[PDB]
C-alpha cells in the first residue's frame, strides 16, 4: 500500500514509511515540519531501504549544514 | 623500510603499542638495534618530556636506553633500547628464554632503577610489569631488567596508590604490586584486574600466595605488606626496600645472624635490645628450639646441655657456635648443618621460619651502629 | 541515487 | 574481558579494504580486551596487513569514531589462511539512523562548547555529548555476545 | 657552527687532538653536550673500526659512551660523552675540580673498564693516562673515569709493552704504569719520558717513589711490580688487580685478617698454612710483636702473657681477640685501637707494614677455598 | 722536548695570514712538545684564530709537509694582544734552494716507487727519499735553539 | 764585476754568480750543462737575489716537468 | 719577472 504525508504531499510505500517508528504508530494520511525537511526524510526512506542488507558499498547520505538542525529535530521526533 | 634520519625501521614490525595511539616497531639507529615508537602529533608535547627525562636522567643499567628522536612531517620517533620482553611476558609466559634471570635479582633490578629515578627526583607515577622490561642478553648471555615509561612519559586500573586515585611513595605501592605479582607468580595484592582498583580503595592486600611459614614468604610479606600499605608515609623509600633481608644472600643472611649474636652476646637479659628480642620469641624458636633441630644436630647440641630453649638468643648464639667451629665439627654433623654458608642458614631458617624476620624487625634499635650499616638503611 | 532521486 | 585476541601467534595476512567515504581507524583489542589504534586507511585504499587468527578488529572513523562495518559485522577476526589467500576485511558504512546521522553533522559543525547553545530539543544535547565512544562499544558487544 | 645533521659543534671550540690530524671538539648532538671527534679521509678505515668497536661493546660505566657518527662530504664525525679532563691533567694538575674521586677509585674504575673490554676480547693495545677520561660530575656530583682510544680506535712512547715492541697482558703492562703514574703523582715506573722505551728494553722497574716500610706501599708495590713484570705470563689478569688488597677497604682488610686467623687457629704448626705463613715472619712481625704495639694495648696484652713474638699466627689471633672483644675493652685501650674497623686495622697495618702483604701472598694455597673467595680471584 | 707550547692559558688572537701560493697545514706543538695538525688554510686566505701567549706554531704544506716561513721565521709565537689588534702570522715560500726546489717538482712528479729508476745520480735517490718532515725539523730546530 | 757562463753564453753579475757554491769555487769565465738548463740556472740566480730578505710575499719559482731531471741533476752539482 | 726574464 501507498500512504500520503503532508507538511506539500509526499506519498511513499508503507514498507517504506514504516521505517519510521513514529509513522508506524499513526498509521497503526498523516500531516506534520516544514517540506524541506519532510522531504529529505521521505529520501532518507529510499535510502534505507535501498541499501539495508545491500551487498555493495554504501554511500554516504548527505546532509547540507542549514537544514542539520532541522532535520535532526525532525528524525528526533519520528 | 621508513627513513627519517638515522632512525629507519619496517612498517610491518609492530613491537607493541603506548599510550595514545603510540606503536613501537623494531628499528635500526646508527647500525644499532633499536626500539622505535612512533609519536602522533597529538601527543608531541608528551613525547618531548618523555625524551627530556630520557636523555637527562644519568645514565643507569637498569633504565632503558635512549639513543635519539627525529621528527617527520607527522609523527616524531623515538629510538631506544630494543629489549626482549616485558616483565608481564616474563610472569605469564614462563616458557620465554629467561637465561639465568632470577624473579629476586629481577626485582632487585627494577628497584635499583626506580631508587634512581626517585633519587633524581622522578617519580615515575606508573610502574606495572608492563613497563618493565626484560633485556636482549649481552655478549656474556646476562639478562637484566630496565624502567622504561616514567615520569608520566593515573588511569591505569589495578596499580595506583589509593591516596593518587608526585611523592615517590607512589612508585613504592606499585612496586610492591609488581613485587607480589613476581613473587606469586601472575597474583594482584588487591586481586583481578576488574575488582583491583575496588580492593586497592578498600585495603584488601590480600597476600595468600605468600605462605606464613615458609622463611622466604615470611620475608617477603614483611616487605610487601609495608610498600602496599594504605598510609603512604609508612611506605619505605627505595633505598630502604635494596636494604630488606628480601634481597639478601644466603651468606648475608647467616652474617646478619652471626653479627646480631655478637652484639648480643654480652649484653644484659634485663636490656633493651636482648628485651626486645625476646617479645613473642616462644612463637619464633618453636617453644623450645633444642627439639626441633635434628638429632645429629641434636647429639653434638646435648655436649653443651645448658641451652635454654625458649631464648632467641640462645638459637642465635648456638647457630654462631656451629658456625665458627664448623671446621671442627664430626663429618656426622657436617652433613646434616651442610656447607657453610649457604646449607648451614638454610638449615635454620627453614626450620624457624620467623627467625630472620623477627630478629631484623627485633634489631633496628642498634641499626645505627657501625656494625648494622649494611643491613638497614639510614639516611 | 535513492537520497537524492530525479 | 570477554572481547580479546587470542594470543595464538599463527600469522594470518588480511587486506584491510576501505570500501567507505572515510578514513578507517583499524582498532585492534589485544590479549586483555584493551583496543589499540592502528595506522589509518585512507578512503578507496587496501592494504596487505599481518595479523594473526582470532585476533579481534573493530574500525572506526579516524576522526570522529564513528562505528563501520567491516564484512557486515561489528567485529573482524582473521581466519586462517585458506588455499593462501589473504581475508578480505571490506570496511563499509552502515547504514545510520537518521537520527545518529545527522547527530555526526552537528557534531561535526558544531564544536562541543556550543551544543547547550542550539535552539533544539533539551535532550539533544545530551545526545550530541554522547560521542561514538569505542569502550562504549565494547561493554555493548560484550553484552549482546554474552547473551 | 657546523651542522652534519644531528651532529653540530663550533669550529673554534676544540677540546684536543686524537691520532692523524684528528682534532675533538665541543659538540652537540640531541641536544646533549658531546665531544666530536673529525676524522680525515684517509682514517675512514680506522673510525670505522673505533665506531664498531664503541657500539658493539656492552655499555660499561668506565667506557666512554658512543652516540653517533655522521659523514661530511669531507670528513667523518664521531659523538661520545663529552668529560671533563684526562687522567694526565688529573694527575699533573692537582687543581683540577675533582669532586671526591680518590686515585685508589679512579683506579679501580679504570681496571674495571678495562676488564670489561678483555672480557670482550678487546685489547686497548694504547692505554694511557690520556686516553683515560674524568668524567663530567652526574647529577649527585660523583666523578668517574672512563676508558677511550681503545681497540687501536704501539708507538706511543713508554706506554708499551716490552714483547710488543694482541694479548690482554700488554694492557696489564701500561694497566701497571698507570698505577704507578697515578699512585706516585707523575712519576713513571721506567724513568723519563726519553729514557722510558730504552728503560722498558732494559727492565727498569724503578719503584722508588713506593716506600718500603708504609703499609699501602707495600701492598702498592706488590701489585704494580707484577703487572709490568717483563714475563708476559707472570702478569695478573684485570679481575686479578681488581681482586687484589690494593684496591681493598680497611674493613675488608680487617675482615681478612679474620678469616685468616680463625682458618689457622685449629691448624697444625707443622702444616703447610701454617708454616708458608711462618717463613719470613720474624721480618713481618718485626722479630717480637709484642713490643712493638703501644703501652696501653701492652697493658691488656700482658693479661694473657702467653702469646709468642715470633709468630704471625700469634699477631693475628692476637689482633683478631681484641676485634671481637673490642666493646669489652677499657676506654683507655679503645682509644689507642681505634674504632672498628678502619682505626683498628689502621693500628697494626702501620705497625707490621708487611703484616698485609705477607698474609696475603701466604694464604694463597688455601684461595681455593669458599672462605677466601671475596679476597682472591681464580676462574 | 726543549720545543714546545706553554700552557699560558692566556688567550691571543691570530690571523693566520696565507699568503703563499700553497696549502698551508697550521702545526701546532703541544705542551708535551708532540706536533699537532690543525685545519689547513687555503692559498691567498687568512683567518681569525683563537690560540695563547707562548704556543709554539709551524706551517707546512698541506700535501708535502714543505716547510714554510711565518713572518720571515721558522716558528711563530703568538704575543699579548697589545691594544687589541690581533697578532698576525704572514705565512710565505721561503726561497727554496735550487735543488731543494727541484726536488720538490720529482717529488710531485714521480712516485716513491719509481726514485731509484730515474737515469740520475745514485745519490739522489735518497735525497728524494728524504721527504719533508716535521719531526725531523723539530729536532734540527732544538739543536739550532739551544746552541 | 760580470762573469761569462758557457753551455751558448750567459752573462752574469759576480754578486749573483756567487750563489752557486761550485762556481764560487771556480772563479776563487766558465764553461759546463745544456743551454735550457743553464739558462734556468741564471734565472734561478735573478730570482734569489730578488727574493732573499724581500718584504714581500714570494712567488713559486717554476719548473717544466720536461726539465725537472736534467735541472736537479745540475743544481746537485752546482 | 726574476724568475722569468723578458
Ligand atoms: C599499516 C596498517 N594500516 C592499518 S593496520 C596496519 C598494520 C597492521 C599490522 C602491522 C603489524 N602487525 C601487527 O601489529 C599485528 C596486528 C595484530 O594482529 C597484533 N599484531 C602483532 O604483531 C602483535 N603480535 C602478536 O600478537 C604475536 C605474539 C607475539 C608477541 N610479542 C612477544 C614479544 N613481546 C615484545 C618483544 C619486543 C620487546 N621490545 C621492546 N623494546 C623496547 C621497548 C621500549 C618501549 C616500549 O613501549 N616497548 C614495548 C612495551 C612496546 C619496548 N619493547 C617488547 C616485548 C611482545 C610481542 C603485537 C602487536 C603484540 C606485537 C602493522 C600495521
Ligand atoms: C680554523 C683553523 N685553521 C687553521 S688553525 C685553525 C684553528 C685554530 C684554533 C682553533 C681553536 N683553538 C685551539 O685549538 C688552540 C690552538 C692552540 O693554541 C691550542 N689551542 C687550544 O685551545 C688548546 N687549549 C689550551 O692550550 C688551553 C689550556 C686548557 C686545556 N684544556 C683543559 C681541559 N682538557 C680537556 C677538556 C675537554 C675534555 N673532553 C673530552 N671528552 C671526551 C673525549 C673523547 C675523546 C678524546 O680524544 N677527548 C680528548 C682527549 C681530546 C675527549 N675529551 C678532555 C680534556 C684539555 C683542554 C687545546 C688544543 C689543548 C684545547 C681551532 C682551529
Amino acid at each position: 500500500m501507498y500512504v500520503k504525508l503532508i507538511s506539500h504531499e509526499f506519498i511513499v510505500k508503507r514498507e517504506h514509511a514504516l521505517t519510521s517508528g513514529t509513522i508506524k504508530a499513526m498509521l497503526s494520511e498523516v500531516n506534520f515540519i516544514p517540506s524541506h525537511v519532510l522531504s529529505k526524510v521521505c529520501m532518507y526512506f529510499t535510502y534505507k531501504v535501498r541499501y539495508t542488507n545491500s551487498s555493495t558499498e554504501i554511500p554516504e547520505f548527505p546532509i547540507a549544514p542549514e537544514i542539520a538542525l532541522e532535520l535532526l529535530m525532525a528524525a528526533n521526533f519520528l | 623500510v621508513v627513513i627519517v634520519g638515522k632512525i629507519s625501521f619496517c612498517p610491518k614490525d609492530v613491537l607493541g603499542h603506548g599510550a595514545e595511539g603510540t606503536i613501537v616497531y623494531r628499528g635500526m639507529f646508527d647500525n644499532r638495534d633499536v626500539a622505535v615508537k612512533r609519536i602522533l602529533p597529538e601527543c608531541f608535547s608528551f613525547a618531548d618530556r618523555e625524551v627530556q627525562l630520557l636523555r637527562e636522567s644519568d645514565e643507569h643499567p637498569n633504565v632503558i636506553r635512549y639513543f635519539c628522536t627525529e621528527k617527520d612531517r607527522q609523527f616524531q620517533y623515538i629510538a631506544i633500547e630494543l629489549c626482549a620482553a616485558t616483565l608481564q611476558e616474563y610472569v605469564e609466559q614462563k616458557d620465554f628464554a629467561h637465561l639465568g634471570l632470577e624473579p629476586i635479582t629481577l626485582l632487585q633490578q627494577t628497584t635499583s632503577g626506580l631508587a634512581h629515578l626517585h633519587s633524581l627526583n622522578i617519580v615515575h607515577r606508573d610502574l606495572k610489569p608492563h613497563n618493565i622490561l626484560i633485556s636482549m642478553p649481552n655478549a656474556h648471555g646476562k639478562i637484566k631488567a630496565m624502567i622504561s615509561d616514567f615520569g608520566l612519559c593515573p588511569g591505569t586500573e589495578g596499580w595506583i596508590a589509593p591516596e593518587m586515585l608526585p611523592t615517590y611513595t607512589v612508585d613504592i605501592f606499585s612496586a610492591g604490586c609488581v613485587f607480589y605479582y613476581v613473587i606469586s607468580e601472575g597474583s594482584h595484592p588487591f586481586g583481578k584486574s576488574l575488582q583491583r582498583q575496588a580492593n586497592i580503595l578498600l585495603g584488601a592486600c590480600s597476600l595468600d600466595c605468600l605462605h606464613p611459614e615458609k622463611h622466604e614468604d615470611v620475608i617477603a610479606r614483611e616487605l610487601i605488606e609495608k610498600m602496599i600499605a594504605m598510609d603512604p608515609q609508612k611506605r619505605p623509600s627505595a633505598k630502604h626496600v635494596l636494604k630488606h633481608p628480601f634481597f639478601w644472600s644466603l651468606e648475608k643472611q647467616l652474617q646478619f645472624f652471626q653479627d646480631v649474636s655478637d652484639r648480643i652476646e654480652k649484653e644484659s637479659l634485663d636490656g633493651p635490645i636482648v628485651k626486645q628480642l625476646e617479645r613473642g620469641g616462644r612463637a619464633v624458636v618453636k617453644m623450645d628450639w633444642r627439639e626441633n633441630i635434628t638429632v645429629p644436630l641434636q647429639t653434638d647440641l646435648r655436649k653443651f646441655r645448658t641451652y635454654k630453649g625458649g631464648s632467641v638468643r640462645d638459637l642465635l648464639r648456638a647457630m654462631r657456635n656451629k658456625k665458627h667451629h664448623y671446621r671442627e665439627l664430626p663429618a656426622e654433623v657436617r652433613e646434616t648443618l651442610g656447607s657453610l654458608p649457604d646449607d648451614f642458614v638454610c638449615y635454620f631458617t627453614s626450620r624457624f621460619p620467623h627467625l630472620l624476620a623477627h630478629t631484623y624487625r627485633a634489631m633496628e634499635l642498634c641499626s645505627h651502629e657501625r656494625l648494622f650499616q649494611p643491613y638497614y638503611f639510614h639516611e | 541515487r535513492p537520497q537524492a532521486p530525479a | 574481558p570477554v572481547l580479546r585476541s587470542v594470543n595464538s601467534r599463527e600469522p594470518s595476512q588480511v587486506i584491510f579494504c576501505n570500501r567507505s567515504p572515510r578514513v578507517v581507524l583499524p582498532v585492534w583489542l589485544n590479549f586483555d580486551g584493551e583496543p589499540q589504534p592502528y595506522p589509518t586507511l585512507p578512503p578507496g585504499t587496501g592494504r596487505r596487513i599481518h595479523s594473526y587468527r582470532g585476533h579481534l578488529w573493530l574500525f572506526r572513523d579516524a576522526g570522529t569514531h564513528d562505528g563501520l562495518l567491516v564484512n557486515q559485522t561489528e567485529l573482524f577476526v582473521p581466519s586462517l589462511n585458506v588455499d593462501g589467500q589473504p581475508i578480505f576485511a571490506n570496511i563499509t558504512l552502515p547504514v545510520y539512523t537518521l537520527k545518529e546521522r545527522c547527530l555526526q553533522v552537528v557534531r561535526s559543525l558544531v564544536k562541543p562548547e556550543n551544543y547547550r547553545r542550539l535552539d533544539i530539543v533539551r535532550s539533544l544535547y545530551e545526545d550530541l555529548e554522547d560521542h561514538p565512544n569505542v569502550q562504549k562499544d565494547l561493554e555493548r558487544l560484550t553484552q549482546e555476545r554474552i547473551a
